[PDB]
Order: C-alpha cells, then sequence, then structure tokens
C-alpha cells in the first residue's frame, strides 16, 4: 500500500531526532570532557530502531519484482490484438460509413 | 606597578535505569531547545 511511503518518511524523522541527540549528547562530552566515550543506550536503540524500521519500509517501497519468463505477459495477449498493425491502419472500412461521418 | 611583573597566567573563563525516563527528558530537552 501507499501508506507504506509515508513510513519511510518518519523513519528517516526518527533519524534525524536521533542525529539532534547525538550532536547534544556530543556537545555533552564537549562540555563534559570526561572519559566516558560512549552514546546513552537509549538514543543508540532509538537510531538502530529508526534504521531498522526504515529499512523495512524500504523492502516495501523497492517494488514487485518480475518473472524472468517471457512468456508471463504474453499469455493473455489475445490475436485480436497484435494483429491490427497501428502503422498500417486502413479507413476503408464500414466503421465510417456507419458512424456519423 | 603592572611595570614590573613576577608571575603571571592563564585562567580560562566560566563556561557560558529506564529508557522511557531517558525519553522523556531527551524529548523535553528538545522542546525546550525549540522553544529557545
Amino acid at each position: 500500500p501507499s501508506l507504506w511511503k509515508g513510513l519511510v518518511g518518519i523513519g528517516l524523522f526518527a533519524l534525524a531526532h536521533a542525529a539532534f541527540s547525538a550532536a547534544q549528547h556530543r556537545s555533552y562530552m564537549r562540555l563534559t570532557e570526561k572519559e566516558d566515550e560512549s552514546l546513552p543506550i537509549d538514543i543508540v536503540l532509538q537510531t538502530l530502531l529508526a534504521f531498522a524500521v526504515t529499512c523495512y519500509g524500504i523492502v516495501h517501497i523497492a517494488g514487485e519484482f518480475k518473472d524472468m519468463d517471457a512468456t508471463s505477459e504474453l499469455k493473455n495477449k489475445t490475436f485480436d490484438t497484435l494483429r491490427n498493425h497501428p502503422s498500417f491502419y486502413v479507413f476503408n472500412h464500414r466503421g465510417r460509413v456507419l458512424f456519423r461521418p | 606597578s603592572l611595570a614590573e611583573v613576577v608571575c603571571l597566567e592563564m585562567v580560562d573563563l566560566p563556561l557560558t535505569d529506564g529508557l522511557l525516563g531517558m525519553f522523556l527528558k531527551r524529548l523535553s530537552s528538545q522542546l525546550i531547545l525549540l522553544q529557545a
């Protein structure tokens, strides 16, 4: 469904928020200068979840696969269509006379 | 008096368990920064 598309947006949005958090946490270090060198578990969990869901949405978004056998789409092609030859059309048929000229 | 200085130093200026709580405070900080 189309809702899949909407999902991927929010995933990025989620990721975007994570970025902000990370930046802030980096500022934290850049204002704490302690031997932490570790991101908060909440923010990393949020980032991982955003990655997972966004990838999952993408999986739907990629589309649908197509079968390799060339005789797939031609099965329903009746002979009444392939014979038309649009370039070689002729207008000397009963359609013009029968219908309004 | 500052003609004869003995020692000087440079001092830096002054600065200008559950995941649900962490998210709550983080989102609160986000709203605070947005308001600022």
